[PDB]
């Protein structure tokens, strides 16, 4: 896996 | 939202179950001809791909019809090569088919292989 | 094949082109209904997403409906933002919503989902 | 984009 997009 | 967080590998996750159902005939609704080689795929998945497709179900007579009959001059193996390709993201390029995929791209109109296509055959020149 | 080349974008492409087509109400052949509220969509792209439509729509009466109706303590809005991550790898997680989103990511079987959640509410605590 | 996968 989970990001900041 | 701007507070959304993302899952990188869920776009690919996503194509590669899409390309299972399809291996294993799950929801398939439509039948792609070419030159009496027969392809079964789901009609989403042809349109999210292609220009062509797009153009064909989006009709309001076409997107009710089982089988789409591709003009005779189009490749079967270029187009199991492109069809193979908007199901996984992968595209089988080689010396033997770059010519038939090319045209195959150009009528499906997918310009990304077109473009990649261009690029192989201009650097073999 | 391992002579293959890759398009990195075309994953990520096929989706929110898949998300377009939700958009615009085209080739959608479900409606998911959550405590009245109602959610039209592509079955192929849910069993893609979700163990639970996985199973529904390989069942082969339920694979025919037009129609879906969840558990009634599963909560439209956590269906809601399921619904936006499926189609855009998006997840609009917030204090406000986590709890619901969970339970629903539970209920869906979507274990990544459920695993960020996990993660957000133990760091909370 | 293209890339050798
Ligand atoms: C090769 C892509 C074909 C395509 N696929 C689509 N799937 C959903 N919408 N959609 C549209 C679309 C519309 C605007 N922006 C992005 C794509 C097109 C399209 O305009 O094709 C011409
Ligand atoms: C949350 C994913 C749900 C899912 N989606 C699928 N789409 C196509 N096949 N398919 C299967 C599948 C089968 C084996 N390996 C990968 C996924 C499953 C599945 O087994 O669900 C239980």
């Amino acid at each position: 896996a989970w990001v900041i997009p | 939202a701007d507070s959304c967080i993302q899952f990188t590998r869920h776009a690919s996750d996503v194509l590669l179950n899409l390309n299972r159902l399809r291996s294993r005939d799950i929801l398939t609704d439509v039948v792609i001809v070419v030159s009496r080689e027969q392809f079964r795929a789901h009609k989403t998945v042809l349109m999210a791909c292609s220009g062509l497709f797009y153009s064909i179900f989006t009709d309001q007579l076409k997107c009710n019809l089982s089988v789409i009959n591709l003009d005779p001059e189009i490749n079967p193996e270029g187009f199991c090569i492109l069809l193979d390709f908007m199901y996984t993201s992968r595209l089988n390029l080689r010396e033997g088919n770059i010519m038939a995929v090319m045209a195959t791209a150009m009528y499906l109109q997918m310009e990304h292989v077109v473009d990649t296509c261009r690029k192989f055959i201009k650097a073999s020149e």
